RNA sequence: UGACUGCUCCCUAGCAUGCUACUACCG
RNA sequence: GCGGUAGUAGCAUGCUAGGGAGCAG
């Protein structure tokens, strides 16, 4: 197993990293379509009269 | 969530969690700052931490990999990983990592709790995003700092001017005068709403309201603080000289009002920055306004420490420059309010460090560099990014209140990155157009530190005073009161009642709210002076120690006359040199 | 700008049902049980077509966040359900949290609010906006 | 998904560091891959390790996992290297030819273009090799002009002047009017319309082709365009017919152009025939005689602009009548007399930039030597035809190279069809000198044309020799000599009747500073041939090989009909030239 | 510009489990 | 001669996940 279990790590460490670089984007993406939503609030009220 | 990590600039995701900015830092890199501190606690998108329901375990070290989570050896299943191995501390990028060998800098950074002089050593002789992850440790922990304060309540009122004050639970208390400067805001059943800007000195509390309000029962204050947020540009650009002054404008007539004046803006057009050796009253806040109409097609850039500073800029703003082409954004201060405010997109941007808004202009003309730090410094960059640049000012005139540098005050020299330049590099420019003081001073203080570089202006008139007096000081809260020498300011003060016509200087200015009482004299802040003075204007230094008589802070004190100030040197710091009318004590 | 219409309620049903022997409540947030609730909104199914067809929908209301005006929906009056109030509607908010940012642009209070009048001649349904130039 | 350059077997890749990106075949492909640092391969999807954000991009340094492509330190423990067995993976990995020696494939990929190596290569190629070398030169051409600042007019002082300024970082345009703008303005939001412009030296004078005024924030860059790849060759596999069969053998003939007809009857027997033209020849007076032989053919005349195709719509409703012709401008201002838009019209006279693409019946292109390989195709790209045929001549103008940096490329690979009246020789010619007389004609006979130019006309002494030198300093894009420049109205002065001439000049600035010396107009050197006056002033200010090599201004010299200047400061060729010397005042 | 459900087929991946064979160690 | 565990491959079933599609209200 010096050789085929931790195999097995190389294996899982790869799919924990792969899990968190796909929850990093999702964190981007969420504050990208805040950004957007309050922007688009703020840029329609101004035409309020 | 993802960027650059400072020691190494490459991708990471992985900030230190002790450490109190909590920077980007990289796997191989954030491995070396966790090795040799307590910054043992490190935040990914999730924070490294034993998620087993109910745990305590916070070093990183102390944890493995657990599948979908950390856990310590107490909690981690058969199959684990350590987290922190390999010399690389595990996280996004485990790649590109290429670490500092001598990170010691950064932890020595980072470990630095700011108390002696050698903080502000690290602060200066750092590197680069060090120096802006130095400024603004110093600002937070100080920000930090006010608030470990108690609630000034005022809890009756008795009279205007005068306040029934006391404070919260625990806490010692802030200090008498205005650089801490209070914002109390009101309750009513429910929440906080509105009072001001307010300071407590000497009464029986003494407030100097800057708005008119009249308080309450119940009235509270403490010194509201902000969200420091990061810095992006560098303190000052890798500057260098152009070949001919290029996309700048030549202008065929001139006002030899300021002869001294245009063969200084000359190369300044040839030239990124230049900061400009200026002794006070040199024609400083004249010098920035003669370019102002050499270039009059300059978007120059105009910042201070202060619309009290720049409020000097402003001075002759519109009395030489025509009027709509001025402005300065004040957010929602009372300063000066003769422009058009809130209009960036201007010819001339007057402002401070507090609020002008990002955009790219011309010629950068920078007030207050000695006192304004390495924070600020990259502001007006990260700000503006300009044609050119100048700081207006000088390291030899004040620093800026160290509220936790406790050890020996630090050089004038390392103020900032620039203002070693002047000192390593040498004075880009220059101002001897002493149109305040006449021979009296000047050269006394171009002996002291001025190069011997500063001629006489006028006669002199033998006005400035020498008095060589001991004095007998007793201590307080946060002052120190001495009338022996107070008993000698009217004693001076008496035998020509044209003496009183002058504002009163002193360091322990409760040392006036003992003075004001006896003379009716105007206060003189001795750090807060420059730029305001009068011809005559008594000093009574009431201290010798490192607070006081040390080279170059009330030096803007003793510059402060025309032609005639007053001068007990109870000291025997500089008493040695100063060259003016002695008599005897009576 | 009127949109309670309970006492008019009250008042058709007074002269028109006396001696139902069942208890109406006009607005429905007070009814006992769904039977109730059945029971009353077939009242109020009748006693809406009197009313005019402006007045039901949003009730909006202009809070103030981060010292600026929005106008958002705190409120509703049903033909069947008569006048339902939000429980809870806050005037000065500080920021806005991503729920309420999403509950926000949800409500057509400030789509409507922000939108050209519009008299669509096509249909008969009562039109509100035109959230658009063409 | 198409046929590969060096293969034409059907494949998918497409190298992905080379510039213009040809379809490559898996063996082929991977021979190009093998020797380059064009080491990325775009399919259907590109050959980049798709593992959440990794940075690994040559092609060999990846396995096939399933699904993706990934590197080695992301690859599954099931892989399968794509770059292996001699032969990349892709579609139709079966049906790969390759050629064994493809480093002329490479070495066109690899070709940045800087010295005379590299059109010998663009030349002495194999055809898709061509095809593939011009539209490379084209498309790291128009990347070259915009790595140049934004031309910022950003504040107005006069007409015919302004003050400009540009981007930062950038080197900065030359000087004259080969690199034309097009800026084009704004609002508050985007980019709508100005027009053609050039800046010179000044303050900036700006030579604007249409009325405008401009205002403050007026920017102007080269805006350019998407160069799509070519298909047709520069020129068919051509072959002489048995007889002129399909074509009509008109009765009568006009004499005028008796140096016409017999050059006409074979090339109705043949496909292509390039012309040796030497100026003024008639030239463009040769193709106008076949449009009256063969007043029944659609003949493709096509010049290198409607101001080249200018001289060729010069007589020709002069000549034929009006309806017949036609010219289509694109939506430029030059000639107009035509119908336009009308591309089924018997005569249609255009420029490569924009005769839409249909069948014909002979071909003529002026301007053959400035334009290259490129738009050689174009015609036929444009048109499959009865027969063609080249006007102009090698022996004139090759095109300004942006990029070609050491030692100008010969007269003789201009192109492919350039070679050939240099290796097969010319296929017809012109002798008939209307302009010209016995004063330079021969000159220029013993110049590089086999001694085959006759005299025209008796030699009146008018075409001058000054034996000079003359004082020579720099400054941007141009040179500045006064030596020479007051040696100008020192020659100017003596006869009144002397300054009656165009000023010719190399650094045409040399004369933004003669202009206000003399009033004389302006010649540019290489944008000459077609315009002349028999009176003509020439400084060429310069001896360098910008200057006096064979065959420029060899276009400057010809340009009188019996009277040119010649302040020959160089030893290039005055070892040669026979006109009438003077000792200088 | 693409709604809410339900069912079904096909392809791939993962994991465990389950079944069978080959080899190895020890009792 | 047996047991056991460990390995590896083959094979199956199932569950989850990802993708492509079809029908229905
Ligand atoms: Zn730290
Ligand atoms: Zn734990
Ligand atoms: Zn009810
Ligand atoms: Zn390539
Ligand atoms: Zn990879």
């Amino acid at each position: 197993r010096d050789a085929a279990m931790q195999r097995k790590l190389e294996k899982m460490a790869d799919q924990a990293m792969t899990q968190m670089y796909k929850q990093a984007r999702s964190e981007d993406k969420r504050a990208k379509v805040t950004s957007a939503m309050q922007t688009m609030l703020f840029t329609m009220l101004r035409k309020l009269d | 969530a993802v960027g650059a990590c400072v020691l190494c600039n490459s991708q990471t995701s992985l900030r230190c969690g002790a450490c109190i900015r909590r920077p980007f830092l990289c796997c191989k890199c954030c491995y070396d700052h966790v090795i040799s501190t307590s910054h043992k606690l490190v935040l990914s998108v999730n924070p490294y931490v034993c998620n087993a329901p109910g745990c305590d375990v916070t070093d990183v070290t102390q944890l493995y990999l657990g599948g979908m989570s950390y856990y310590c050896k107490s909690h981690k299943p058969p199959i684990s990983f350590p987290l922190c191995a390999n010399g690389q501390v595990f996280g996004l990028y485990k790649n590109t990592c290429v670490g500092s060998d001598n990170v010691t800098d950064f932890n020595a950074i980072a470990t630095c709790d700011w108390t002696n002089a050698g903080d502000y050593i690290l602060a200066n002789t750092c590197t680069e995003r060090l120096k802006l992850f130095a400024a603004e440790t110093l600002k937070a922990t100080e920000e930090t700092f006010k608030l470990s304060y108690g609630i000034a309540t005022v809890r009756e009122v008795l009279s205007d001017r005068e306040l029934h004050l006391s404070w919260e639970v625990g806490k010692p208390r802030p200090p008498l005068n205005r650089n801490y400067v209070f914002t109390g805001y009101r309750v009513t059943k429910n929440s906080k709403v509105q009072i001001g800007e307010y300071t407590f000195e000497k009464g029986a509390v003494v407030y100097r309201g800057t708005t008119t309000y009249k308080l309450n029962v119940g009235d509270y204050f403490v010194l509201t603080s902000h969200t420091v947020m990061p810095l992006s540009a560098p303190t000052l650009v890798p500057q260098e000289h152009y070949v001919r002054i290029t996309g700048l404008y030549p202008t065929l007539n001139i006002s030899d009002e300021f002869s001294s004046n245009v063969a200084n803006y000359q190369k300044v057009g040839m030239q990124k920055y230049s900061t400009l050796q200026g002794p006070p009253g040199t024609g400083k806040s004249h010098f920035a306004i003669g370019l102002a109409l050499y270039y009059p097609s300059a978007r120059i850039v105009y910042t201070a420490c202060s619309h009290a500073a720049v409020d000097a800029l402003c001075e002759k703003a519109l009395k030489y420059l025509p009027i709509d082409k001025c402005s300065r954004i004040i957010p929602a201060v009372e300063c000066f309010d003769k422009f058009k405010v809130n209009s960036t997109l201007e010819q001339y941007v007057f402002c401070t460090v507090n609020a002008l808004p990002e955009t790219t202009a011309d010629i950068v003309v920078f007030d207050e560099i000695s006192m304004a730090t390495n924070y600020d410094l990259s502001v007006v960059n990260a700000r503006l990014r300009a044609k050119h640049y100048v700081y207006i000012g000088d390291p030899a005139q004040l620093p800026a209140p160290r509220t936790l540098l406790t050890k020996g005050t630090l050089e004038p020299e390392y103020f900032n990155s620039v203002c070693r330049l002047m000192k390593t590099i040498g004075p880009d420019m220059f101002l001897g157009t002493c149109r305040r003081c006449p021979a009296e001073i000047v050269d006394t203080v171009s002996a002291l530190v001025y190069d011997n570089k500063l001629k006489a202006h006028k006669d002199k008139s033998a006005q400035c005073f020498k008095m060589f007096y001991k004095g007998v000081i007793t201590h307080d809260v946060s002052s120190a009161i001495n009338r022996p020498q107070i008993g000698v300011v009217r004693e001076f003060l008496t035998r020509n009642p044209a003496w009183r016509k002058a504002v009163f200087i002193s360091p322990y200015n409760s040392q006036n709210a003992v003075a004001s009482k006896i003379l009716g004299l105007p206060t003189q802040t001795v750090d807060s002076s420059q730029g305001s003075e009068y011809d005559y204007v008594i000093f009574t230094q009431t201290t010798e120690t490192a607070h006081s008589c040390n080279v170059n802070r009330f030096n803007v004190a003793i510059t402060r006359a025309k032609v005639g100030i007053l001068c007990i040197m109870s000291d025997r710091d500089l008493y040695d040199k100063l060259q003016f009318t002695s008599l005897e004590i009576p | 700008l009127k949109y309670d219409f309970t006492e008019e309620r009250l008042k058709l049903f007074d002269r028109y049902f006396k001696y139902w022997d069942q208890t109406y409540h006009p607005n429905c947030v007070n009814c006992l049980d769904d039977r109730c609730i059945l029971h009353c909104a077939n009242f109020n199914v009748l006693f809406s077509t009197v009313f005019p067809p402006t007045s039901f929908g949003p009730l909006v209301r202009k809070i103030f966040v981060d010292g600026v005006p929005f106008v958002v929906s705190t409120g509703y009056h049903f033909r069947e359900l008569g006048v339902v109030h939000n429980q809870d509607v806050n005037l000065h908010s500080s920021r806005l949290s991503f729920k309420e940012l999403l509950v926000y642009a949800a409500d057509p209070a400030m789509h409507a609010a922000s939108g050209n009048l519009l008299l669509d001649k096509r249909t008969t349904c009562f039109s509100v906006a035109a959230l658009t130039n063409n």
